[PDB]
């Protein structure tokens, strides 16, 4: 069998490197800014054991000049530049990078992290051009002029009538029609913002007034330096940069992971919520930021970059493909964050700014995450009704806990004032139990999935529950439950099925009666906020036998008023006082006003 | 120009909104209705404004054009009077939009007449009956113009097409940039009187920004007065302010250069038929690279900062 | 000067398509697949004009036969079959298309439909096998292999050590240590039932129980039939296979365009909401399903797929161009499935099931849509005082308006039974005004946008508003309220900043007093819902002057009780109560519940 | 080699209810109870609950189950099957329940055997929803987000 080799359709190739290799048009822009820096790495590297290839064009600098009366978009560059056979190899054959060819002649640990390593970056600009003519000046070499019009042949001629140049490239780029945006002072900037923003060499535009030269690249990158060298002005125009945001960052967690997947990330807690975010960035050039395993969605308000290396990047290089390599950047981000989120809990006022404006999130991940569920409850923080000033977290709540207490209790509502005032205090505060109060919606959601911590059983005092009592209590009770059997019958058969059942309660004090979920059933809390979400239980009768009203009602039952109109009214009005106290709403609040406004006529002596 | 695409197999886009706009500027002008002799006459003077798209591509040989344009322009004339001349009248036109398969009938036209009155009952039929004949046969002449015009450019010709099925298809020193301009009207649902005091008084300031520096003990903010907010990155002066009508403001950032200094003027339009507000926010002096990012800040900062602190209006 | 021709290197030009094309491996499976089906249109195509050419092999189909044992996986194809040249020319030269070639010797008009048109979409197994063994047969020529392991060189030998084969192609693939997840059953079925699911010919795969074959492509496409030959149980089937729900579709709307752009689409109503979904095919062949510019995120819930037989392919072959054809297909598909839901419309049954199950998402499109927000209103159905038994449309609502009202009415709220017996609809009943009922949160944010239906204003009835009475009535009442002046004030200093004005308001007939929003702000509902999210007004005291208790209290005001401590003590209870009735949520409900207990101890006679 | 069908696979899961195992065992053999969380029921014996060795359809009668062996709020065997799937085809779920009075909670375990190979994934995603988030809906046995 005859062994033949591999050809290539140059007539169809280059479509496919033209027509179809792109999704967007912009990209030709980016492609050929990191053309040129790559090109300043090789005179930069060349500099340091030869200055005299440094002599001809001190000045390292990436011009971009736009001309709208010829539509020509020149990019001029002083990097090493190109001789008359790089014309005809590096940037006349598919798939040759001359910058890969150039790393691999390195030596052993190496400072230049250049980005050619395809070798089809420069077939971009036919995508806005229909012909290019780029001029080309090496040292070791004379002026050549670079023509092509996209097709299967281009021409090489000696420079003579153009401006003589000390060392670089300049790349005309003759535009089409329909691609003259690229001419204008807007389209330049946000190409260059959005990709080409942080180039370590700066990049200078031809803008006109008079004309002037602005660098684009004002900002420069910080992940190439160490965090400890870095102040606190160079984070705040950092965050400035890599977001639209106005403000200051409110923490800035920079960090450096070496070994098999070397990559640098600062990443920025800002002060205000946002309501991706996380850039990714490889060889100083952005490549996307739509990578949704790279960062959780409760963790989705951390702004800042992610610069890696050990990328695998597509044709276009702007996306990744799968390599079951960014869970593992996933759990370091969420790793170094929480770090990070413990550093601010080390302070005061930063900790009291973060949780105020980031409550939403951190809670959201209790719900969410598992492996770092205990982690992330050691940052909650709550009222309660020994922490009415400030907050107090988790691990301050079981130091304050009495030896006798086993669980932890709180108590949800709808705010801090209706759970402060709430009836289901007077049982706890009279054993001297602290509990804890959630006013946000997200809170029942977070209890829901830790149901402990550090061994004590998160219990909602809304709920049914049992606490500790004394034997001389014990046995009390039970006697005064029986006597009462006939009242918790009648309150029964009033209300009907609006309750479970209607038993004798001793955790109410004030209050003469109070609604209870059940300890298994959504709360009255988490009933109302499914009943009040936008884009989106049975109850208990108990009643307080120490309360002057349930023993007037007592009396009453015993003297035949079982089935009384008096007593079923007053019935009716205390189950229903008792639901706006434990948290529930009144169905047809116009019947329960009626029974108001018959009371305050009862007062006003009017017949 | 010069389109590398071997027997016209693959797709070639080539945008044409700017030649669309340029062909109904020598089209749409200068067609009348009736004459000046008449006692009635519509005759269009201007285009308002041409948004959409209107590209034209090729994928087998086929010229394929999917434009979608909503053109809107500007009508003058007179009608018939009781008492003395003709009285003038300036009016617009509002087509919803304009496809490439629409047809005769599907030409929709929204009448938008100024200074609407009951003399004025005669200018519907007018331009319904030889206006809107005109402007139905220049729309399906659009598409064939289109089509002849910038479909020669792609689809190189046959005699370079060894292909049969397609050939078928076929029929200095340094320094900065300038400025630039920006223009949103935000609706909000609030009278203009408290919608005034939300930008003046310091103390409401402080409820949609939580972040505020006033350097004078002001109750209100005055004429020519400066004040610092979000921990002083932004710079904003009040130099004119009519009563519930007008704001203008020296907005500024921090990360801006001295010769940079930006100026919003607000206008209130508040509608009491609807019960909202509309403020018109002319906003002009941001930097070129700069104008994305403090708009997309402002719809986050000041509009939805705004209805959610005092619930001037409900989003979702 | 020098003209030279554009060159490609082989060496790195292989490594570029195979690694840094496809985002995943398994792409490797969908271009085989099409390969095979576009080499049976070939045969087919010549066997409508020759049927010789179908003697050797008159079965078409798709065989794929996994060997774990040998890690190898064949896929044999009874396609046309390549020569000896054909083997060195088309599938030897990198972007050298054959079956773009055939497709491009016919005359415009065929009906062909192959799928290869790039050129190499054959190169993608080498991602998953280390050395390829492609055996190929053609009716005017041998059996020959063609043998490769992407080294830049392959093989051409005549077939003698292998099963004789009538006509086709046979694909020996040597998959990877690392890529032998494509040997088992799970594997190959996931790949299929992604990428090549609705391929024409049947594709066969050899499952070890003895070892059979079974048909991985059981539904057949109904894009490529009329929508009227078709039948309701094939619409059932085809909703199974499109998606993985269980139960059948409510509605089917299949259309097709014809004309400059030519795509055909299925679109597929789910009985119940799915809380992407509409996928993309282009010759037959999954592209993408992560469309973010071909249907609204509101309308997102609409099940099926879109056949989009000609469109700007990536190299790829898996995303779209920024060609400008996916709004044109936006409002296509918006257009029909607004034109599908007036048809359900039209029936009773079936918009009963329809309405209930996406309520939200069609009030989202009232709110976020604008160009078809008027052809949304008319598919709003609520319920009204006239409308209590079935739901109601907004034509009907003005088909049933009086001739001296203006505009349409409503009143929003937790549940049906708050808003049927509220204060609000005592005024409205009595000029016969219907009034609609809003329960669902998202619908004070679709009457918040539209604010017009048919030249009626939408008014909410909770806000403050007015009534249009004779003039003689506006001068009787003018007095009542001058009357009543030193009333309101007396009340306006006893809440102090709690509202906003006390006015004496006659939209009450039956309850003493109310609350009402100043016309600008978060309504009763809106403020209670706002304040109840988990992932994120001032106020006016309306007294009836006709209720005997507000006529008591004005008797204490002139007899100097203004300051008197039972009358304070009614007034927060009047005003407390209102609130509750109005919608709006109690402060510290245990103040307002000791109210009630010593209104009960009071009518208890106790001391 | 002929024309048939392919192999079986299993399935494991552990969805997390709110409830009491003896409320939650009502819920699947209560045909008024049933017919809430599902919407759509069937049922073809007089019998207020389920029994052994009865079918009955579920969601427009795609769904074909029958329980076939059940304990005391502890274990619930039912033979679950799809219209859609062939004659060969019937898999076997099992429901284990184990109520934790610590937590107040009840983890449902789910051992489901016979699924076809091609229907893993389907009848997975399937079953939080149909089973697992409706039930939690419903009858207020879970926090959904
Ligand atoms: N502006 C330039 N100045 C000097 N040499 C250049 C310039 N642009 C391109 N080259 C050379 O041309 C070669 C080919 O460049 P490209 O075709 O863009 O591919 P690449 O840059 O090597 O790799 P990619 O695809 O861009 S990641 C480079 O390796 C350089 O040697
Ligand atoms: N199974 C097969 N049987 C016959 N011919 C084939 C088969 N697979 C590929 N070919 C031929 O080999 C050539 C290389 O195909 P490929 O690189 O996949 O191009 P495309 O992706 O455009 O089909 C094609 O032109 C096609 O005609
Ligand atoms: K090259
Ligand atoms: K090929
Ligand atoms: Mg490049
Ligand atoms: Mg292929």
């Amino acid at each position: 069998g005859e062994t033949f080799e591999f050809q290539a359709e140059i007539t169809q190739l280059m479509s496919l490197i033209i027509n179809t290799v792109y999704s967007n048009k912009e990209i030709f822009l980016r492609e050929l800014i990191s053309n040129a820096s790559d090109a300043l790495d090789k005179i930069r590297y060349q500099a340091l054991s030869d200055p005299k290839q440094l002599e001809t064009e001190p000045d390292l600098f990436i011009r971009i000049t736009p001309k709208p009366e010829e539509k020509v978009l020149e990019i001029r560059d002083s990097g090493i530049g190109m001789t008359k056979a790089e014309l005809i190899n590096n940037l006349g054959t598919i798939a040759k990078s001359g910058t890969k060819a150039f790393m691999e002649a390195l030596s052993a640990g190496a400072d230049v992290s250049m980005i050619g390593q395809f070798g089809v970056g420069f077939y971009s600009l036919f995508l806005v051009a229909d012909r290019v003519q780029v001029i080309s000046k090496n040292n070791e070499d004379e002026q050549y002029i670079w023509e092509s019009n996209a097709g299967g042949s281009f021409t090489v001629t000696l420079d003579e009538v153009n401006e003589r140049i000390g060392r670089g490239t300049v790349l005309r780029l003759f535009l089409k029609d329909d691609q003259l945006e690229y001419l204008e002072e807007k389209r330049i900037k946000e190409v260059i913002k959005r990709h080409s923003e942080f180039v370590a060499y700066p990049i200078q535009l031809l803008v006109t007034k008079v004309q002037e030269l602005e660098e684009l690249n004002k900002t420069k990158p910080l992940w190439t330096r160490n965090p400890s060298d870095i102040t606190q002005e160079e984070y705040n125009a950092f965050y400035k940069s890599i977001s639209n945001d106005w403000e200051d960052p409110l923490y800035v967690k920079h960090f450096s992971v070496e070994g098999q997947l070397e990559f640098r990330a600062i990443l920025f807690i800002p002060k205000r919520a946002p309501f991706n975010n996380i850039k990714l960035y490889v060889r100083r050039v952005f490549i996307t930021d739509e990578a949704e395993d790279l960062i959780p969605e409760w963790l989705s308000f951390v702004k800042g970059v992610v610069d890696s290396e050990d990328l695998p990047l597509n044709l276009s290089r702007e996306m990744l493909q799968q390599n079951k390599i960014m869970k593992v950047i996933r759990k370091n981000i969420v790793k170094k964050l929480i770090e990070a989120f413990n550093e601010i809990a080390e302070d005061s006022e930063q900790f009291d700014k973060f949780y105020s404006a980031f409550a939403k999130n951190i809670k959201l991940g209790v719900h969410e995450d598992t492996q770092n569920r205990a982690a992330l409850a050691k940052l909650l923080r709550y009222n309660s009704t020994k922490s009415v000033d400030e907050l107090t977290s988790l691990t301050d709540y079981v130091t304050r806990m009495p030896e006798h207490q086993k669980n932890i209790y709180y108590i949800t509502g709808e705010s801090l004032k209706a759970v402060e005032k709430s009836p289901f205090l007077d049982a706890l505060k009279a054993k001297n139990f602290e509990v804890l109060f959630l006013t946000d919606p997200i809170d029942e959601y977070a209890f829901t999935q830790l149901k402990e911590f550090e061994g004590k059983t998160l219990v909602d005092i809304t709920k049914d529950f049992e606490l500790e009592e004394t034997d001389e209590e014990k046995a009390e009770r039970e006697k005064e439950i029986k006597e009462y059997e006939p009242l918790t019958k009648a309150l029964k058969d009033i209300l009907g099925d609006q309750v479970e059942k209607v038993v004798v309660s001793y955790k109410l004090l004030d209050a003469p009666a109070a609604i209870r979920t059940g300890q298994f059933g959504w709360s009255a809390n988490m009933e109302r906020i499914m009943k009040a979400q936008a884009l989106r239980s049975k109850k208990t009768f108990e009643i307080s036998p120490k309360s002057p009203i349930i023993k007037e009602l007592k009396k009453r039952v015993d003297e035949g008023g079982a089935q009384d109109k008096t007593v079923k009214d007053l019935t009716n009005l205390l189950f229903e006082t008792a639901l706006l106290t434990s948290g529930f709403s009144l169905e047809e609040p116009t019947s329960f006003a009626s029974r108001i406004n018959r009371l305050i006529s009862l007062g006003l002596n009017i017949d | 120009m010069v389109v590398n695409n071997p027997n016209n197999w693959h797709w070639v886009d080539k945008n044409c909104i700017g030649w669309a706009k340029e062909y109904f500027k020598q089209k749409l002008v200068g067609v009348e209705a009736g004459s000046v002799k008449d006692k009635k006459y519509a005759k269009i003077k201007s285009v308002s404004s041409i948004e959409g798209d209107c590209e034209v591509n090729q994928r087998k040989g086929k010229v394929i054009s999917l434009f979608d344009l909503k053109i809107t322009v500007l009508i003058e004339g007179h009608v018939d009077s009781k008492d003395g001349s003709a009285l003038p009248f300036e009016g617009s036109i509002n087509v919803p939009e304009v496809a490439f398969d629409s047809e005769a009938s599907s030409y929709q036209f929204d009448i938008s007449i100024f200074k609407e009155t009951s003399e004025l009952s005669e200018a519907k039929p007018l331009i319904r009956s030889e206006l809107l004949p005109k402007l139905r046969q220049i729309f399906q002449q659009f598409g064939k113009d289109l089509l002849a015009t910038h479909g020669n450019d792609i689809q190189v010709p046959e005699s370079q097409v060894k292909s049969n099925y397609t050939r078928g298809n076929q029929k200095p020193q340094n320094g900065s940039g300038n400025s630039t301009s920006i223009y949103l009207e935000p609706t909000f649902n609030v009278p203009s009187s408290e919608l005034y005091e939300t930008f003046l008084d310091k103390q409401r300031i402080l409820a949609w920004t939580r972040s505020a520096q006033f350097f004078n003990s002001g109750p209100k903010l005055e004429t020519k007065e400066k004040f610092e907010l979000f921990g002083g990155n932004v710079i904003s002066e009040l130099v004119s302010c009519e009563k519930d009508k007008k704001l203008v403001f020296h907005w500024k950032l921090k990360d801006w250069s001295a010769p940079f200094n930006s100026t919003i003027e607000m206008t209130f339009h508040e509608s009491q038929e609807f019960h909202e507000t509309k403020l018109q926010v002319k906003w002009t002096g941001i930097p070129v690279g700069e104008e994305d990012r403090v708009r997309a800040n402002f719809e986050e900062y000041y509009v939805r900062s705004i209805k959610l602190t005092f619930g001037f209006g409900a989003v979702l």
